[PDB]
RNA sequence: AUAGGUUUGGUCCUAGCCUUUCUAUUAGCUCUUAGUAAGAUUACACAUGCAAGCAUCCCCGUUCCAGUGAGUUCACCCUCUAAAUC
């Protein structure tokens, strides 16, 4: 791809990107659908984040890990 | 049929040995030419004979005419037969490493279906003897007479399983991977059994060959090893 | 997470004491020859902080990694002297010894 | 490694030039109303803003 | 490698051969090449129906959840796949495209009736 | 023309085969012509090229009575090691590449049809536990929307926007408007 | 033939026959042994036969030797915590030394099995990629799926040339 | 509601752990506030065009 | 309650009835070969090796569990009618999380109608094979399991090979597994080839099938003819335990039958061919007396 | 390497060179169709056309992708800890 230092093409110096036409009903329904979808997805995302953090907690300072460490120390002694 | 090459005498069959003056017939014996040389003129031939059931021999014949040399060598060979012991009548009883003069021979016992992957002269002699599965590597000077003499010496000086059992007074138990952990007793002493077990040598002081270990570890890189070849 | 120094505990022989409060120690490790599959000694020099200047050339010492390097080449400190040169105490019996013979018998105690 | 001092010099002088040539809002956000372009950069505004 | 910014994203890396596409679902830095270095392979997707008339999607749901919980983004095709699996809600654009297709087929049926 | 084409195995039990080959394999007496002591690592592509045989045809091609068919079990056994059950590579018997491929396919077909013996190992079970009580293999409680016939989420369904919002959109996008769309068909038109 | 007495020691099979995999605490092994004296025979054999195996299974542990410095042979282990474990080996056989060090400071078989199981997880059989890492390169190697066009040409209708 | 597959997996996990609750799993969204796309952003965090 | 196939008592009876022939259990395999190894052994060492081989055979002869046919999976997770008609082929989603048992693994199908349902048992097995390939199993069903090929295999007396293929291909509780095992057992019964399965892990399942289907006459006859009287008596006892309310068990209780008397009671009460059972028992007793 | 040929009036030994095998490039002569894969010798010089936009203005992006192998222990592990995502 081009870099910031490459000149613009002369074939498209007078090119204006025209916006697409909008269907009002579909546009409105789609905005509402995106809103609801993104709320649901963000809720799911934070649950996954909390699951990951909880797994880290139980892998570092969990009861089972602590008991395993104590068992190892007792066998060593 | 041709021999080892189109213009080579080696490998060519001479037919059965002639009926000896003793009155015996040798129709079950086959003869193969191993070498034909011009002596400066006369002809010196090295031939080998064998019945395919462990009895085999070799001899040199010298004569002005080639056919007379063939006949002399064949007739003398049949009266100097070695008997070669074969494990299950297809291979040798153990690995045999030998040196005859400057020629070295390393022979390895192999399972059934392995074939004769050996020097061509060794293939001929093994077919005459009746060995069907063996590996052999020849090193040093490749001299045909020395090769034959060393091969026959090593094959005649092998210890059978029964001989080992009698010597050690212990069961010789065979372990096969295809048969699982089942112990197969292949030889038992005719005499009494020792009740003291063999010393469990933690590390034996055996003389290993670098080529075999190199092959085992995957450091052997020869483009000539394990090449596809016709059935032998 | 206790130190930034790679080698944490190492045993070596003191080969130099010409520095102030710093002992030059020789550390041997076993390295496998990839071809011969035999182990050979590979040597590495370490500098150990000796605050009390108690090292003598030839003695076997143990070095512990510092929490951080105190100098360019000083990254370890002398935890103890395993074998003082010519003044070895048999760890098994706790008696002074000279080579393979006891200087004082274990039975004396 | 041969220390690269020209790189440091270039970075320092470029930083100095930036901090002493900070454009002002009157220059950055001026607009040509006939062509609807920013004179500072020459970039045209999007059509939906025109 | 070190990039200026960027993030992890779970996306489809294209392999296979000409006229036979296949996708590997991978979590990768968004600045990396499409079929280049990745952090972990999270599944696969065969877009061609097999002899049973099935499109096969393998999803490592545990690891997908792990990487979403570690801050990884999702590409739109991956979101649509997860919606089809029922792991996410149906993406808005799948619904909208379904409605557009329904309207187009209705127009075609009306044309047939008019003729 | 072979009278055994329909029923190939008869040729192996016919007397003519017994004089020609005896009890030895059909490839025993073949020797390939090549330079050097080390043969080439691949055999010729095919001994029959445009209905013409080469000077030294392979064991299969010399004898038009020998038919490579998955039912011709006694012939196929000659190309498999009886001690290891491995199909010989082509240089071993000298068969050309074409006939070697045909023999491999025939041997595999005969094994798949149970006509050719091969070692079938005894394997361990896939699963340590055979219970089928988990919800993945059982019935999950239906969700209220599913039993009620409703979509999983209300926004899956189309709801006509109020006229005020539509007029708002028409003002916002004046001059760049498509024809307004109504509710979609209830089901996919065919 | 291979040089030296007991050349089998210089084979990876022998080197991997070792069964002593030290816990993560062990950092250093110092081995004091006497060249002469029957009571140290096993210790001498320990140096000759089992040190290569121990080092092979534990590449990061510093193993060092000392000859005729003390009247009796012994092993000393230095742990990460700074603790020192002394194991007298006089009158013991080399196999006994192996068993003792395995028992006191060697990972049990169960831990090794969990480590192996943890290793198994990295090479997921479902993943597709190079043969170095994966069982299969492409889904086209799975029976029933559309095969590779290299071996079986796709029908003309599935090819862009005859769809354009 | 949870998505169908996530709901099924949650119910399966509960049933495997011995719970027999018939209460539908639910995803909480009162904490996720739908912020309009045209709400003002933080002008303090925004960048500035560089002189050139 | 009625004993299960895995009960310790039933397991012990079937284990002793199966037998343990080391030569048959460890028959030479036709496979890639390596040079054998050799060891010098005393009598004590040889006996130790034989006992270790017997233990290995016991592990090898472990019986597969007998399971009931799995119920078909017909469960719908969702019906998104909006998707109806937008796709022409179904999507199969397999959860490939490594540390999950294959019977707890979620495998779902999105149909062209928009229905998200659970995969059927056959689809589950196919997908598990696709993503967790097992040595010996095929994604597509081998043709050897057709009727004609199974008949050929039985004609060659390769019933154990058929059962090994079935074990490698199908799950124990699948319809195909049960059908193939039942067909093999029926063939063995109809041509009296029970000895084919002795010293294998399939003998116990064959005996269990015969007992639950009340067709132990042929196996009892074979055991009598092979002088395996303990096995025949144990078979009668197991039959009585599985059918404690049958006239045979009641007759045994009434007559206080023990040993061969159990066989006689069974022959007179609940034997389809009790006359031949009596004839064979009488011949066996005469031969025993003469010997 | 399963080896083979070649020193002599002749035998044996040693030793070099070469043959047989498998790839890649180029050249000669000769070449029908289909699918797939791969594809300047040169870090020598380059005509021409394209390869970066998007977006209600702010910002964001053009620091990626793509290319080459000139130079050359900056790549891997541990410690510590910025920027970035959540
Ligand atoms: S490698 Fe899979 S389609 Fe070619
Ligand atoms: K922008
Ligand atoms: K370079
Ligand atoms: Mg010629
Ligand atoms: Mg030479
Ligand atoms: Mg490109
Ligand atoms: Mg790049
Ligand atoms: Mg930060
Ligand atoms: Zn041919």
């Amino acid at each position: 791809r081009k870099t910031r230092h490459d000149p613009l093409a002369k074939s498209k110096i007078e090119r204006v990107n025209m916006p697409p036409a909008v269907d009002p009903a579909e546009f409105f329904v789609l905005m509402e659908r995106y809103q609801h979808y993104r709320q649901t997805v963000r809720a799911l995302r934070m649950e996954f984040v909390s699951e990951v953090q909880r797994k880290v907690h139980e892998a570092r300072a969990g009861v089972l890990a602590e008991r395993k460490a104590l068992k190892d120390a007792a066998e060593h002694r | 049929e041709r021999g080892w090459s189109g213009n080579s005498w080696g490998g060519i069959s001479l037919g059965p040995p002639d009926p000896g003056p003793c009155g015996e017939t040798y129709e079950d014996f086959d003869t193969r030419i191993l070498e034909v040389r011009n002596v400066f003129k006369s002809i010196r031939v090295l031939v080998a004979v064998g019945n395919g059931k462990g009895a085999a021999g070799f001899s040199i014949g010298k004569a002005t005419d080639r056919m007379d040399a063939f006949r002399k060598a064949k007739n003398r060979a049949v009266h100097h037969l070695h008997y070669i012991e074969r494990y299950e009548d297809h291979t040798i009883f153990h690995d045999i490493s030998l040196r005859f003069k400057r020629t070295h021979i390393k022979m390895k016992k192999q399972p059934k279906g392995y074939g004769l992957r050996c020097h061509r002269a060794i293939i001929t002699i093994c077919r005459l003897i009746g060995i069907k599965d063996m590996y052999a590597k020849v090193s040093g000077s490749i001299n045909m007479l020395s090769l034959t003499q060393g091969l026959f010496r090593g094959l005649s000086r092998q210890e059978t399983h029964q001989q080992l059992a009698d010597k050690k007074g212990l069961h010789v138990v065979e372990i096969r991977e295809e048969c699982g952990p089942l112990p197969i007793v292949v030889a038992s002493p005719r005499g009494p059994l020792r009740k003291d077990p063999e010393p469990e040598d933690e590390v034996p002081d055996v003389k290993l060959d670098w080529e075999d270990v190199k092959t085992a570890q995957g450091m052997k890189r020869s483009v000539w090893s394990n090449l596809k070849r016709a059935a032998t | 997470v206790r130190s930034s120094v790679h080698a944490r505990w190492i045993v070596g022989k003191v080969i130099g004491t010409k520095m102030q409060k710093t002992a030059k120690v020789r550390v041997t490790r076993l390295v496998l020859d990839p071809y011969l599959l035999k182990y050979f000694n590979k040597r590495k020099t370490y500098f150990a902080h000796d605050a009390l200047q108690q090292c003598t050339v030839g003695d076997i010492v143990l070095l512990r990694a510092l929490p951080v390097p105190r100098a360019k080449h000083v990254k370890h400190e002398l935890a103890e002297i395993v074998f003082k040169v010519g003044k070895v105490i048999d760890p098994v019996t706790g008696k002074p010894c000279a080579g393979t013979t006891y200087l004082e018998s274990p039975l004396s105690s | 490694v041969r220390p690269r001092l020209i790189a440091e010099l270039a970075r320092r002088v470029r930083a100095l030039r930036e901090q002493l040539n900070r454009p002002r809002d009157s220059q950055l956000y001026a607009v040509d109303y006939e062509t609807l372009t920013r004179p500072f950069s020459g970039r045209r505004l999007p059509v939906r803003a025109w | 490698k070190a990039y200026r910014g960027g993030h992890l994203t779970i996306r489809l890396a294209l392999g296979g051969c000409t006229n036979r596409p296949f996708y590997r679902i991978v979590a990768a830095h968004n600045k990396c090449p499409r079929d280049g270095r990745f952090v972990e392979q999270l599944g696969s997707y065969d877009p061609l129906p097999n002899s049973h008339g099935e499109k096969l999607v393998a999803l490592n749901l545990d690891r997908i959840r792990h990487w979403i919980g570690c801050g990884a983004h999702l590409s739109k095709p991956m979101e649509k796949l997860l919606g089809l699996a029922g792991f996410f809600p149906l993406h808005p654009m799948m619904i909208t495209n379904a409605e557009r297709l329904r309207r187009k087929r209705a127009r075609e049926v009306l044309l047939a009736s008019q003729k | 023309i072979s009278p055994y084409k329909d029923e190939p195995w008869k040729y192996l039990e016919s007397e003519e085969y017994q004089e020609r080959y005896g009890s030895r394999p059909v490839w025993a007496d073949y020797r390939r012509n090549h330079k050097g002591g080390v043969p080439p690592q691949r055999t010729r592509k095919t001994c029959i090229r445009r209905n013409k045989v080469v000077g030294n045809p392979c064991p299969i091609c010399r004898d038009h009575k020998l038919h490579v068919d998955f039912r011709n079990v006694k012939l196929l056994e000659q190309f498999v090691c009886a001690h290891t059950g491995i199909i010989f590579y082509a240089p071993y018997t000298g068969v050309c590449v074409k006939q070697h491929k045909r023999l491999t396919q025939a041997i595999q077909k005969a094994r798949d049809h149970g006509l050719l013996i091969y070692h079938i190992p005894q394997v361990e079970p896939r699963d340590l536990d055979f219970s089928t009580s988990h919800g993945a293999v059982s019935a999950t409680p239906p969700a209220p929307t599913l039993v009620s016939g409703d979509p999983w989420y209300p926004w899956y369904n189309w709801k006509q926007p109020p006229e005020r919002e539509l007029s708002r959109l028409r003002r916002l996008y004046q001059g760049h408007l498509q024809e307004e769309s109504g509710p979609p068909p209830e089901s996919m038109p065919k | 033939p291979m040089k030296g007495r007991f050349p089998i020691r210089r084979t990876l099979q022998y080197l991997s026959q070792g069964n002593v995999v030290f816990k993560d605490s062990v950092k250093v092994m110092t081995v004091n042994y006497n060249t002469h004296g029957e009571l140290g025979e096993g210790a001498r054999k320990f140096v000759f036969f089992n040190i290569p195996q121990i080092q092979y299974k534990n590449p990061w542990v510093q193993i060092m030797m000392f000859k005729n410095m003390t009247p009796s042979p012994f092993l000393r282990f230095y742990l990460d915590s700074g603790e020192q474990v002394l194991v007298d080996v006089e009158t013991k056989s080399n196999k006994e030394i192996m068993e003792h060090i395995r028992k006191i400071l060697g990972k049990n078989e169960e831990t090794l099995r969990e480590e192996e199981e943890e290793k198994k997880q990295l090479s997921h059989p479902a993943n597709f990629g190079p043969r170095k890492y994966c069982l299969r390169e492409c889904i086209c190697e799975v029976e029933g799926q559309v095969p590779c066009p290299s071996l079986v040409p796709l029908p003309k209708e599935m090819r862009g040339k005859y769809k354009a | 509601p949870y998505p169908p597959l996530l709901r099924a997996m949650i119910i399966a996990e509960r049933q495997k752990n011995g719970d027999t609750s018939t209460e539908e799993p639910m995803l909480n969204v009162q904490r996720i506030r739908m912020e309009p796309w045209d709400y003002p952003a933080k002008q303090e965090d925004k960048g500035r065009a560089k002189g050139t | 309650k009625k004993p299960t196939f895995m009960d310790e008592e039933v397991q012990s009876i079937l284990t002793k009835m199966t037998g343990l022939n080391l030569q048959k259990t460890f028959k030479p395999a036709i496979q890639e070969l390596k040079p054998p190894t050799y060891k010098l052994m005393t009598q004590a060492q040889l006996e130790e090796a034989t006992r270790q081989a017997v233990e290995a055979a016991k592990v090898r002869l472990k019986m597969p569990p007998v399971l009931e046919e799995r119920v078909p999976i017909n469960d719908v997770l969702a019906e998104d009618k909006i998707l109806e008609g937008t796709e022409t082929t179904k999507y199969v989603f397999t959860d490939i999380s490594y540390s999950i048992p294959h019977r707890e693994r979620f495998i779902v199908v999105r149909e062209p109608s928009g229905t998200l349902r659970k995969a059927s048992w056959e689809e589950r097995d196919r997908m598990i094979q696709v993503y967790f390939p097992k040595e010996g199993r095929k994604i597509l069903t081998p043709i050897i399991f057709k009727e004609e090929n199974l008949r050929t295999m039985y004609s060659q007396d390769r019933h154990v090979d058929v059962l090994n293929l079935c074990f490698a291909q199908f799950e124990p509780d699948s319809t195909e597994y049960i059908k193939v095992h039942h067909k093999t057992y029926e063939d063995i019964d109809k041509r009296g080839k029970y000895d084919l399965l002795r010293s294998t892990r399939y003998f116990g399942g064959m005996v269990w099938y015969f007992v639950n289907n009340k067709k132990i006459d042929g196996l009892l006859i074979d055991q009598i003819q092979r002088d395996l009287i303990d096995d025949a008596t144990n078979l009668v006892q197991l039959y009585h335990v599985l059918h404690p309310d049958g006239q045979s068990a009641q007759g045994a209780k009434d007559q206080a039958a023990e040993g061969i008397n159990l066989i006689k009671v069974f022959a007179k009460t609940e034997a389809q061919k009790g006359a031949y059972i009596e004839l064979t028992l009488q011949t066996y007793q005469e031969a025993l007396s003469r010997h």
